[PDB]
């Protein structure tokens, strides 16, 4: 009965099983994300060989950990693409790239589902408060032209395109809010950018962001009255990045107990739109 | 029991009946506002339920007696019966349960919807009193 | 109708709901968006204010509805701020270096302040309890406080040297002083460009609410160390671009406007209590 | 007092007492803290005089209020001794001191069990979550290198000082977590430092420390799960020193009330 | 409040107060408006010093009383400003200011709710007695232009601005009265002159008038039927301005019976914005 959607009726005296926190370190894999400035603090080429025998004394296997490494959020922004099963990547504070960090935990803290878009045939429109544009590449530069009910511009020729207004140019990846329910026409220099509509549909679960320093600024909702805190965001404050290393390892029952396992992986969500 | 009182009172004479949670209050659940503003955020007056046999008044104060005199604020409630009962046996006991947890109460007309979230403080100076 | 008395109000708890009525306020009301005067020479547009009041008939707002003001900076805007209109929000940058001036613009629009007029030559000054602050503004303000005594005579300064005297302000083109309450004390206000206003405050403002653009999120609105609370009415959001900025408040009216409410003292039910 | 042991019964509707926070301003003391160049834009000799008249007006007596300053959050922190009955500290906020504002507040407000280490001749290991190293002195420099269960270094050389994995440089306050159940081999500078092996208890309740400047950066926390705001973690903004000594004289009832006493 | 649609009853057989006069004098402030010319014959530099301790043996606290100067009825009708709790005003009579203190002492003495007029773009229209049309500055003439039903003008070419006429000459306070019920256009000189349409309310209870010399004349309701002579209206026949100061301060308490301080607008205008 694979997309039937059945209730559920359980009691409120069924007693409790057992732990079960120490099979999920021998099944379960975890990987992790660190800015390629690490290695160079570090000095070691065997610190991936010693944090693996530091992770065995906490429960983990020798094969089950891996590390993964990027340059910087702009490069890591690209294309995020995270395999394994418990993903946890600690990002470093800028204060000039303040909108950047947000735009990053806005893809990967939640689950975005993705229709693609053509610019040259189409108008587009944004239907309700779940759509928004995602457009991912080497270097981004939207320009915007709304429509009236005339087909004709408001503050813009469909023609000329240096009369239409401007949301971002050269990034990695933007999020554009337009007003909900007026058609657009869209100037997107698609040679090195690619543009498709998303609707976020819940939290993508399995993935937990490590803030590195800096203060507390972190606006997933794309909303000025609501910006919520949710419990896998973290700040920890840094002077050296080996004290950043022996905690993460140290706290590895609090870190994994934030986070379940992605709701899309199993094998129970079979027919709504699985992994 | 009911033709004894049919025959002392069909003479005038003085009858009774003995009843066990006796149905006396009519079914009423409101409230009232003694300070209130269109923001609904600095409110004061009292709330009751009165049902069956069973009195349930609760006062409240968001602004906690901060700019009362001698920080006390005085609440009252008054029911009055529809007949007159005679040597009752009364159980009074000082919580309010019923009106104890977080809840969006509407307004007086309907119109717009306000917020309650109760922190619960021991009664004081408490005087019931008993009118003929 | 009976303005000046207060009378009780009861109601059930089991009445019916009114309908939405979140349309006909947009009808009726107002809407005034404020902006820096830098936001419109990245925009390099006239026709910007007739471009968005397009987009908020959208939206149910019509045209002759919305009304548009600016400000050079949040220094300049906070000599002297007045709130016209039914409902409003402000914007402003970050500052790193103005920590406080944030919070005293977010201090004299968020609430609601009654005020007195001072004579700083005449009298003899204190505060009475920890609602009454000194709020003074204007071109270039310098305020020095001499603190007296039970036989007024100075502690810490002589009553009679100006140099001896304690500065609390430097040239700013708002004050609002918070002094030790009961003490009676000696001013020295530059009353050429300065204009200090014994004021008192009462419950908050509901129209008005403030979305400071970028930044951290640090508003101390109350006067305490002991607390600071960060309301509903202040928030705040990211940038890139101001494009980006206006249309997300064009997108989210129905939830900023339910998050203020009307003025409760422009009602015609507050006729003797301080506004008809 | 407090008691583990003993059961202390009581009952309810029982009258509340009067008021005895005027008792309490009568047989207690109050020690402000101040960097050193708060003192330098006043620039009064007498100010300790006039202050002390305006703590006189909110029921202090003529005897209990007492002045001490440091240089700054590096030179105050190498021991901090903190010994009257209320205490208040104003730090000023630097963006690049975001890390020692954290490890002092979690000396400060804290309390600590602390027992001595010997790095020549013993190796130690952390036992418990709340097991920490504390080093204190002039110039702090700590290597550490891990262990198997065969006495033989995980990613150094237990001989060569130079291999190991160090993580602090000259600082005056250090508090090092490490991952607990491994026995280490330490290498720190003994002649200006001295390290101690402290553990956490409730916190301190005769302090409390007012930030004074930029944003809230406290995590005295040691995972990355929770980062607290308490009760006397507090904060302002100020222009001039001496309006944020107005503030304080003033509201001293909400400040004692945060706070309790030494007992 | 929120409930002012319930009726109050009381009972014609309960007993009265102690007088609440002295609570009046303790929490409350008063400012005494006065001319320039007075302070030139007054001849002192503590004066202020003075009066406010003569107030000290009535009642009044030292920080209540405060005193505030105008130079004549011209310029302060430019804006006129309430400040504190209690005000009276004393003002000067000649015979050519005739009409200028009685559109002085309409604004002061009643309530007003303004709402502003783009006089360029539209044609307007007053739609009762209770409207006028208030304009101030610092000088501006206004000329007036009605029109018919099908918009074209009487007596008035609506091109041409010299065919209109005239109804206002440099004054620093205008109230005009015109024919409720047709549009009509407008030329006031708007670069010096602020002209608000305004509608009148109950009369402001707190602020009080003292004329100083000459005869009882002032027209308040715009309707010639009515002139009438309120409790607020005062004359005083004058030789010396120390008779007048003590004989204000002598008989403070006749006239705070009837001034009632209940209608403060916690602001310091005159007139109320379009609230
Ligand atoms: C609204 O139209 O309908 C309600 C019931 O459906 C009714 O209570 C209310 O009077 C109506 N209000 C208005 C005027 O819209
Ligand atoms: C806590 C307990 O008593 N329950 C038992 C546990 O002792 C045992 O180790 C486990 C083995 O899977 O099975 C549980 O049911
Ligand atoms: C000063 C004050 O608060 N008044 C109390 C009073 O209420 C109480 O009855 C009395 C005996 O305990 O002690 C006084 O201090
Ligand atoms: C003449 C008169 O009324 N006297 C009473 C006075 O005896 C009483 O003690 C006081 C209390 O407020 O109130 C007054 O009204
Ligand atoms: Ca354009
Ligand atoms: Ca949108
Ligand atoms: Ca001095
Ligand atoms: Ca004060
Ligand atoms: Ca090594
Ligand atoms: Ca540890
Ligand atoms: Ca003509
Ligand atoms: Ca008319």
């Amino acid at each position: 009965n694979y997309g039937i959607n059945l209730p559920i009726t359980g009691s409120m005296d069924t007693a409790y099983a057992n732990s079960t926190q120490e099979e999920t370190f021998l099944t379960s894999t975890l990987c992790l994300y660190y800015p390629t400035e690490a290695a160079t603090e570090i000095n070691d080429n065997s610190w991936k060989d010693t944090l693996s025998q530091l992770f065995l004394t906490k429960g983990w296997p020798t094969g089950s950990v891996y590390f993964k490494e990027y340059t910087n959020i702009a490069s890591f922004s690209v294309d995020p693409q995270l395999y394994c099963d418990y993903n946890v990547v600690l990002m470093k504070y800028d204060a000039t790239l303040q909108l950047d960090m947000s735009e990053l935990a806005d893809l990967i803290l939640n689950e975005w589902l993705c229709n693609p878009m053509d610019i040259t045939l189409y108008y587009y429109q944004q239907t309700d408060e779940a759509n928004k544009w995602i457009s991912m590449g080497s270097s981004c530069t939207i320009k915007v032209c709304p429509l009236n009910t005339q087909t004709l511009g408001i503050g813009c020729l469909t023609t000329d395109a240096t009369t239409f207004e401007e949301v971002a140019t050269a990034e990695k990846l933007v999020i554009t809010d337009v007003v909900d329910g007026v058609n657009h026409k869209l100037d997107v220099t698609t040679a090195t950018c690619t543009i498709r509509n998303c609707k976020k549909l819940g939290p993508r679960e399995n993935v937990a962001v490590i803030q590195v320093g800096g203060s507390d600024i972190l606006d997933i909702t794309a909303d000025p009255t609501t910006a919520p805190q949710t419990e896998r965001m973290m700040r920890i404050n840094w002077k050296k990045w080996w004290q950043v290393f022996y905690t993460v390892v140290d706290y590895v029952d609090q870190i994994i107990q934030v986070m379940s396992k992605r709701s899309r992986s199993l094998n129970s969500a079979a027919f709504y739109y699985r992994v | 029991e009911y033709i004894e009182n049919w025959n002392l009172q069909n003479r005038r004479q003085r009858t009774g009946f003995t009843f066990h949670k006796p149905n006396i209050f009519p079914y009423s659940a409101s409230f009232t506002l003694n300070r209130s503003q269109p923001a609904h955020d600095n409110l004061m007056g009292t709330m009751w339920l009165n049902a069956g046999s069973e009195i349930q008044v609760a006062g409240f104060d968001y602004s906690c007696a901060i700019n009362a005199p001698a920080n006390i604020q005085q609440f009252e409630h008054i029911v009055p019966l529809r007949r007159v009962l005679t040597t009752a046996t009364i159980t009074l006991l000082p919580d309010a349960e019923r009106f104890s947890f977080p809840r969006v109460i509407n307004s007086a007309d309907g119109a717009t919807t306000w917020f309650f979230n109760p922190v619960i403080l021991r009664p004081n100076n408490v005087e019931v009193e008993f009118l003929l």
